């Protein structure tokens, strides 16, 4: 009967030449139903198909012929092959839909929501991908929205959603010249888990599926950073924009706590390249026309990115950061004639912050802040007690925690002399939601239990 | 002040029935009617409250008429007309008043 | 999309187009792509740097 | 009234530039500069670079398309000029701001590269993967090209596979490396990246 | 507002044959092309009604459908089986009247063949065009042209089960509608409404006293010219 | 490209014809309360849409409330056309305009 | 004559009287009786009227009082067009208290389209108050209840400058003190918030600045619309008034009290008022 | 719970109940009160 | 009467720059008789 | 902010070279179209394509209608600061025998 | 109107005309002749003075534009007269130049 069917399908394709075409329309009709029934075509019957359909192939384009590429290309649940029907099945894909952008433009959309099944059923999901962003140089024009389309929310169950955030390091790590597209979905999602979880600070659901993104993604984007791609692979194009995309998604919104840990972990395990993000923090609060609040924050970011680590070059963060203490000379001679002025005192964001976040590292590594001699460092005997009866007065706009840590370590090692003020600080002393900016700082203690795993590595103790 | 509402009914065989039949007719309203269809006497009446739920002909459900005024009040009286008819008729006109409890607030005139 | 914002009102043409050969825009394609790192933009560098082997190099 | 009117069937529909054959080397010239009048609208954000915050306005999202009025598939600009609306050359300049809106006008003409289509013309053909019923057929390995069934020659044949893309036969019976041959019939303009629709009697 | 002249919904019909069964063709309504592909050798397999009623595309909450299912069981009768798959989508486009799509109306029907579908889209809905439906399938809609013209496929199936009569009630009333609406519908073919004889009084279980109410409809001879 | 250019250089003279530089100026030197009642806004709705500022704001959210603090301190990138209304125009800048 | 075109007869002849559009004869409800517009009740006066002397020439040149039917319907021919547009003229009407008003008459009601319609609109984003004097204003403020500090609210977009204010109004919304009602994004998206809960009220504060998904969009932002505030100008004007300083503007101070409008105390000399009735409006 | 409007002649009629006073014919029907455990306003 | 004003209006066909409000307004635009009598022009750094 | 911001404003479309709002349509497209805008004043019927040679059109100038036909012409036509009760106003007008025409300052 | 919504171009005047049988050709989709509107059954009647392919009339789909009524704005349709009559607004001013 096998020679029974091969002129059932060839008998098909002679009559749309004479104009009848009667045998095309029945089989795919066929090809469309569910794996759960024994009357659909099967492993015999198509790849005879395949090639009977292929024996003049120039015979798809005309006004019938939408009917038959669809089904074929919708072969719904198509990893259920063994490897002897699977050959010839994807030779067709390759045969179809080889030049019109049209349903080739139809089979990226299948195979990037087929992404959101697991890697052992993606042996060739994205393998099929990367053929044609090293051959093909303009496929990337109607695959521009396929990246954001097929994001669900966690409406659809757990293991489908997931999974989809692994299943395109993969195909990146083939597809390396292009940088940008690949991660302008997974940049903003990053915030929408998080939005619903420090006003939640229904929640249990953001416990493994947050484990299920920090040790996931954290892990295989840091195998993508590596010391063997510095300066003679692709390692250099990384940088070059996960900086201003950090910027464009972690700075304009606030109170939204799980997201500064992207480049937390892959640089602090080397020397250079947190340098090359020291030099990072420096351009961003230190021009005119620049935002509103870009002063406190992104020096805030220089707080505990110095004290809760462990691998810096400390004879680097007094020298890099030497303009700040050089602000510091630079606030007091040529900034202490305006205050009599019109206005109050909250012109000075930059003063109550970048001096606080350098008093951010006071409290946590004293040993640091000691010698082998026996000064102190940058004669800490005058430096800062230069700044106490000021006309802005550095002791009265403060924080709670950290800036009344200030008083165990300041008279024990012989720091600074302030119990006399405190009583006199509570008799002098928008603007209503400023202190919402001046309260959180941005990389606090960890809080979960198995991305402690990571980063329990460069993280100590309160001493 | 008072505001006497009505309900007219589709202004043939009569087809337009007051109270519930046999459909399931979505619940926790029935904190204001009776299952007759015509609401209680003496209850508090919002925006977003029915007042006589009453039960289709054309496709056999219960069909809800809420309130369409802004005026939280109570609602008062329940008349039932109909015709005198020797073909007489199941009643199919209410006249329900309302009592609208008016406080003095500034901006009120003497 | 397609609106004021993202498409220009009204456009015209200045002149006749002054035409160059094949291989005289091999020379100036050079000074569009390299003034580019002193989405789209992403889709701007790679695509367009894999046309340059149409007339001078080869894959 | 007969005559008169019937002159503007060509005026609006010139082929703004024919192109006869290039070299002798296979391909054809449609590359080629315009300058056009781009009345672009400004960005509010970017009033501190113009230069700049105008080309991602309405210009880096305005390639590897076509459009209406130039006639052509637009690839590449040149020659940023913007103007004004003075007797001033100068460095620092007057745009028009929106009496409603901070988004603001200048009616600037820029200097631009465009693909054209013509008709009944030869264009250059690569074998870089084949279809099913298309010949691939990468112009300039950018862009796709067509064909139907009714336009294929009788000497062009085709073989399936037999061992383990698709086998072309030719008139006689060897394949040949990747240039091929393509004529231009008609066009669609419509799609998602835009392709050109031909025959293949020359 | 019909490719059919002046707002009958009468194709072309027949009232010149000789046969009694053959009195209508049902190829004024379904054509022969979408008749002749149904694979109909597997429903007279089985014979129970739960087994019947349960691997059609359809399942209706009433036995509107199945009201003369016992009426055929063996496989003699197979030539009106394929109106009851037809059954099975006379009310297969109103109850879905609001939706006008493919895809979704996908998970209506579990598995049925396309080709049977579009003879009744093409015609007896009014297409929206729209390409957005296209690369799936062929959207529409329901005009108010369309609310008589849905039931004539039961005055040539329920009328034609039972030897050529209509009762009113178990038809103005299981379609939900006034008898009165049908006495102005009755002449749109050539049916006549007429009243109680002295012989088919017991077809339905009616006695005399209310026999000039009890109007009934039927087909006996070619209309009368 | 025919009559385009019938459509450019009839601009390009006619803006020469209709204009009057700084030395024909024939209008009040005043910053008046309808340039008051123009410039702010102006500028407040283009200072709403995220653009630079020059002098530090105290904190006062309010699109219009930034511009008056601008408007007294003249760091207001913006300029002024005037219509003389038989077809010709005037020209002003804010750095030679003095406030009532 | 830029473009030379000549004058030709057939423009003053009517050979078509083209009828409007769907959306502009669109029969509502209105009453306990429906019908539908009174414009196609003129045109369907026309055609059979027009039909009825249309299908006479098949009488004549298909081969006495059969010309009758022509000429004496000529008279109501040009009794078609006229009454359409200008019924002042038509045949003998009984008192029946109404002639149909075609266009021109159906245009001014009590000649008032123009002065109702066109320029004298009816406007959106309104108040019409009773007033109240009341002290403790620098005749430029309007204290105001809670319940036009929900309502009247006012678009604002969200910056890198307006956030932690902004913020107030989002975790808010439409319950109190003032919040913001109508958010929307990018695009221009209408994200309610007058059902969504404090779960949805803390979130989407954390949310309204962020670049767009579209870079062709790229620089423009969220715009929270929050309510009025203590910052904000009250347009507010009597209806009567017959000069120049009765549109006067006033801020407004947020006035936790019952549901009237208070006007200062030396105000009422622009508006010429009383308080024996009498209420004006407001605007913002 | 529906007490008639001719001489207060009291009935609890249902639905389907030909209509009418029962000692003479008069039609309208009023309605009773029932406890309730509702909280009702006083200031 | 603007009925009777367009058969004197109409029947010479005029070109409007219906400037004044009563004309300004009805196609929506800033006014000539008020604080947007003209417009404003914005300084750009370069080129 | 009054008068033309009370709900009036739109981006109502004007074709230019016969100057209404009226006349023109966003419409109903082809198979892969997007944003099919056109007029159909400016326009004529693909049934009048004929005649130097003919002219082979340039695939911007064929687009589906709604009725089902294809006809030709009548292009460009941007967004306009309308409002609606103008768009009322020129078919008012037009239909008791008063032909209009508007234009815009972009040409 | 809103800031994020912009428009690139104006209105500058206005000019006026008088109805030829020349512009009527292309003004419209359908003729409107059939003297009702809309008969029994419910449905407005096609070529008919609530035509679809003239706007969009009771929440059908648009004939002319293929999207919903919320957007669609009706277009314009014509009559044909027996005789080509007056115009009663000009009747003032060519019964002169007559
Ligand atoms: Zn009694
Ligand atoms: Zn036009
Ligand atoms: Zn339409």
């Amino acid at each position: 009967s096998a020679a029974m069917y091969s002129r059932f399908v060839k008998s098909a394709l002679d009559d749309l030449d004479k104009n009848d075409s009667t045998q095309i329309g029945i089989i795919a009709n066929q090809v469309a139903l569910p794996s759960k029934n024994p009357e659909r075509i099967n492993d015999k019957n198509l790849n005879i198909l395949l090639d009977i359909l292929s024996s003049n192939i120039n015979r798809i384009e005309s006004s019938r012929g939408t009917f038959l590429i669809q089904s074929i290309i919708n072969f719904e649940k198509w990893w259920e092959l063994p490897p002897h029907t699977l050959s010839k099945y994807i030779y067709f894909i390759k045969i179809l839909c080889s030049s019109i952008p049209k349903w080739w433009q139809d089979v990226s959309m299948i195979l990037v929501s087929c992404f959101i099944l697991p890697i052992k059923q993606t042996v060739c999901h994205h393998d099929m991908l990367k053929y044609f962003l090293r051959m093909i140089p303009s496929s990337m024009g109607f695959i521009d929205t396929y990246l954001a389309k097929f994001f669900p929310n966690k409406n659809d169950t757990r293991r489908k959603l997931v999974n989809y955030t692994s299943n395109l390091l993969k195909l990146r790590g083939y597809c390396s010249e292009l940088g940008f597209q690949i991660w302008s979905l997974l940049i903003e999602k990053i915030i929408s888990i998080d939005v619903e979880l420090q006003n939640e600070l229904g929640i249990k659901e953001l416990s493994t599926k947050l484990d299920s993104i920090l040790t996931l993604v954290s892990t295989h984007v840091e195998e993508q950073v590596t010391p063997e791609s510095l300066e003679s692979g692709e390692g250099v194009g990384v940088f070059n924009t996960l900086t201003t995309l950090f910027k464009t998604h972690v700075l304009p919104t606030y109170y939204t706590r799980s997201i500064q840990y992207i480049m937390f972990h892959v640089s602090q395990q080397q020397l250079e390249l947190m340098d090359s993000f020291l030099v990072t923090l420096i351009d961003i609060s230190f021009a005119v026309n620049e935002a509103a609040e870009k002063k406190i924050k992104s020096l805030q970011y220089l707080g505990s990115y110095i004290a809760r680590a462990k691998k810096l070059s400390r004879t680097q963060i007094i020298f890099v950061a030497s303009y700040l203490t050089s602000w510091l000379n630079r606030y007091v001679i040529e900034r202490e004639e305006e205050v009599d002025q019109r206005g109050g005192m909250e012109r000075f964001k930059h003063f109550y912050a970048a001096f606080q976040a350098l008093c951010y590292i006071f409290c946590f590594r004293h040993n640091i802040f000691r010698d082998t001699d026996g000064n102190w460092e940058c004669e800490l005997d005058k430096f800062f007690q230069r700044m106490v009866i000021s006309k802005f007065n550095p002791l009265k706009f403060c924080n709670e925690n950290v800036m009344l840590m200030f008083a165990r370590i300041a008279q024990q090692e012989s720091v600074a002399y302030c119990f006399s003020i405190i009583e006199n600080n509570n008799n002098e002393r928008t603007r209503q939601q400023f202190i919402d900016l001046q309260s959180y700082f941005p990389y606090d203690p960890l809080f979960l239990k198995n991305y402690k795993i990571l980063m329990k590595e460069y993280y100590i103790e309160w001493s | 002040m008072y505001k006497t509402e009505k309900v007219d009914l589709a202004l043939d065989p009569i087809t337009q029935h007051f109270g519930f039949g046999n459909d399931e007719w979505p619940k926790e309203w029935l904190e204001k009617l009776d299952e007759d269809g015509l609401p209680y006497i003496g209850t508090y009446v919002e925006e977003g409250d029915p007042i006589c739920a009453y039960f289709d002909d054309t496709l056999n459900k219960t069909k809800i008429k809420t309130y369409h005024s802004s005026e939280p009040a109570y609602i008062e009286e329940v008349n039932l007309i109909g015709d005198e008819s020797n073909k007489f008729q199941e009643l199919q006109t209410v006249s329900i008043k309302y009592r609208i409890r008016r406080t003095p607030q500034i901006g009120d005139k003497f | 999309t397609a609106t004021t914002l993202n498409t220009p009102v009204v456009i015209h043409a200045t002149q006749l187009p002054q035409h160059v050969s094949t291989d005289e825009v091999l020379q100036f394609l050079e000074s569009f792509i390299d003034e580019k790192e002193n989405t789209n933009l992403s889709s701007s560098i790679s695509q367009l740097k894999r046309i340059q082997r149409d007339f001078k190099g080869l894959p | 009234n007969e005559n008169r009117e019937t002159a503007r069937f060509i005026k609006k529909h010139k082929k703004q530039v024919t192109n006869p054959i290039d070299e002798k080397n296979g391909t054809s010239n449609c590359i080629v500069r315009v300058p056009i009048a781009l009345y672009v609208s400004l960005a509010p954000m970017y009033l501190e670079n113009p230069l700049q915050g105008v080309m991602k306005q309405h210009l880096n999202p305005l390639v590897m398309k076509y459009n209406n009025k130039v006639g052509g598939v637009v690839l590449g600009y040149e020659g940023l000029k913007i103007l004004d609306a003075d007797p001033l050359d100068t460095s620092e300049k007057l745009i028009k701001i929106t009496p409603d809106t901070p988004f603001g006008f200048t009616w600037c003409h820029v200097n631009l590269y465009v693909w054209q289509p013509q008709v009944g013309d030869v264009l250059e053909g690569y074998i870089f993967i084949q279809s099913a019923s298309h010949i691939g057929l990468l112009i300039h390995d950018a862009f796709n090209a067509s064909i139907k069934k009714n336009n294929i020659p009788v000497d062009w044949t085709f073989v399936h596979n037999d061992v383990e893309l698709g086998h072309w036969v030719d008139s006689n019976g060897e394949p040949i490396d990747g240039k091929l041959r393509f004529t231009v019939r008609n066009v669609h303009t419509t799609g998602r990246v835009v392709s050109v629709d031909g025959t293949l009697i020359s | 507002d019909e490719i059919t002249s002046n707002d009958r919904p009468t194709p072309l019909a027949n009232i010149d044959a000789t046969d009694v069964e053959q009195i209508y063709p049902i190829e004024s309504i379904i054509p022969k092309k979408e008749l002749q592909f149904i694979r109909v050798s597997s429903i007279l397999k089985e014979a129970d009604k739960e087994k019947k009623l349960e691997l059609f595309p359809y399942q209706n909450n009433s036995k509107y459908v199945a009201k003369k299912l016992d009426s055929l069981t063996q496989p003699s009768q197979m030539t009106k089986l394929q109106l009851l798959y037809y059954l099975s989508l006379l009310l297969g486009v109103y109850e879905n009247r609001r939706v006008n799509n493919k895809t979704k109306l996908l998970e209506r029907l579990n598995s049925p063949p396309e080709i049977l579908v579009d003879g009744i889209l093409s015609r007896f809905t009014v297409i929206k065009p729209g390409q957005f439906g296209r690369s799936k399938d062929r959207s529409y809609f329901i005009d108010p042209q369309n609310e008589d013209k849905i039931l004539c496929y039961i005055l040539a199936i329920i009328m034609h089960l039972d030897n050529f009569i209509v009762e009113i009630t178990p038809l103005a009333h299981e379609l939900n509608l006034k008898p009165s609406k049908v006495v102005s519908l009755f002449r749109v073919l050539g049916a006549i409404v007429k009243g109680a004889t002295v012989a088919q009084a017991e077809a339905f279980g009616i006695p005399k006293s209310t026999a000039a109410s009890y109007k009934i409809a039927t087909m006996k001879v070619p209309f009368k010219l | 490209p025919e009559d385009f250019q019938q459509h450019e250089q009839i601009r390009r003279k006619t803006l020469k014809e209709k204009a009057i530089p700084k030395d024909q100026r024939a209008t009040t030197p005043y910053m008046t309360k309808y340039e008051r009642a123009r410039i702010l806004g102006t500028r407040a709705l283009q200072i709403s849409m995220n653009a630079p500022v020059f002098v530090d704001l105290e904190g006062e959210t309010d699109p219009l409330r930034i511009a008056m603090k601008e408007l007294a301190e003249k760091k207001i990138p913006l300029v002024i056309r005037r219509y003389l209304p038989d077809g010709s125009f005037e020209d002003w800048s804010v750095e030679e305009l003095i406030v009532d | 004559n830029l473009s030379r075109k000549l004058v030709k007869a057939d423009s003053f002849f009517m050979d078509v009287l083209v009828v409007p559009p769907t959306r502009f004869r669109l029969p509502s409800k209105l009453g306990e009786e429906v019908h539908e517009n009174s414009q196609n009740q003129l045109l369907s006066k026309v055609l059979t009227t027009s039909l009825l002397i249309r299908d006479l020439n098949d009488d004549l040149s298909k081969l006495r009082v059969i010309f009758s039917r022509l000429m004496n319907a000529f008279v109501t021919i040009q009794n078609d067009v006229n009454a359409f547009i200008d019924s002042t003229k038509a045949q003998g009407r009984t008192s029946g208290k109404v002639p149909i008003p075609g266009v021109k008459q159906a245009l001014e009601k009590k000649e008032g389209l123009f002065r109702k319609h066109m320029m004298g609109k009816r406007v959106n984003y309104a108040a019409r108050s009773v007033i109240s004097p009341d002290p403790n204003i620098e005749t430029n403020e309007i204290g105001v209840p809670p319940v036009f500090a929900v309502k009247l609210t006012y678009p604002e977009p969200v910056t890198a400058y307006n956030i932690a204010e902004l913020r107030q109004a989002v975790i808010n919304g439409p319950d109190k003190w003032p919040g913001a009602t109508q958010i929307q994004n990018e695009d221009g998206s209408l994200v309610s918030l007058i059902g969504m809960s404090v779960e949805q009220r803390k979130a989407l504060a954390n949310q309204l600045l962020t670049p767009s998904s579209n870079v062709s969009t790229h620089t423009l932002n969220k715009k929270v619309y929050r309510h009025i505030k203590n910052r904000d100008v009250v347009l507010m004007n009597r209806q009567p008034t017959l000069h120049k300083a009765s549109m006067m503007g006033h801020k407004v101070r947020v006035l936790p009290n019952e549901k009237t409008l208070r006007l200062h105390y030396a105000n009422t000399g622009a508006y010429n008022a009383d308080f024996d009735g009498d209420e004006m409006n407001m605007h913002f | 719970k529906y007490i008639c409007a001719e001489c207060s002649s009291k009935l609890s009629l249902s639905r389907t109940d030909a209509v009418r006073c029962k000692d003479c014919g008069h039609r309208i029907l009023l309605k009773a009160r029932t406890k309730r455990l509702v909280q009702f306003e006083a200031r | 009467t603007t009925c009777q004003f367009l058969t004197k209006a109409v029947l010479d066909n005029e070109r409007e720059q219906l400037d004044s409000p009563s004309a300004r307004i009805v196609v929506g635009k800033l006014n000539n008789v008020g604080t947007g009598s003209f417009d404003v022009l914005a300084k750009v750094p370069n080129a | 902010d009054r008068l033309l911001n009370s709900s009036d404003y739109t981006q109502a479309s004007v074709c230019r070279e016969c100057g209404s709002i009226l006349t023109t349509q966003q419409s109903v497209p082809r198979i892969g179209s997007i944003s099919t805008v056109c007029c159909r004043r400016c326009s004529m019927r693909f049934e009048d394509a004929k005649k130097g040679e003919k002219i082979f059109i340039d695939d911007s100038q064929i687009w589906e209608d709604g009725q089902g036909n294809k006809f030709v012409g009548g292009n460009e036509t941007t967004t306009v600061a309308i409002p609606f009760v103008l768009k009322y106003l020129d078919s008012e007008l037009s239909a008791m025998g008063i032909r209009l025409r508007y234009n815009v300052e972009p040409k | 109107m809103d800031i994020s919504k912009p428009v690139g171009s104006e209105i500058t005047s206005v000019d006026f005309g008088i109805l030829t049988a020349k512009e009527i050709r292309n003004l419209s989709a359908k003729q409107i002749t059939n003297p009702t509107v809309l008969d029994n059954l419910g449905h407005p009647v096609s070529g008919g003075l609530y035509d679809l392919a003239l706007g969009a009339f009771l929440r059908n789909l648009c004939s002319t534009c293929g999207l919903d009524e919320k957007f669609c704005p009706g277009h314009q349709g014509h009559i044909e007269l027996p005789v080509p009559c007056y115009n009663p607004l000009f009747f003032n001013q060519l019964y002169i130049y007559l």
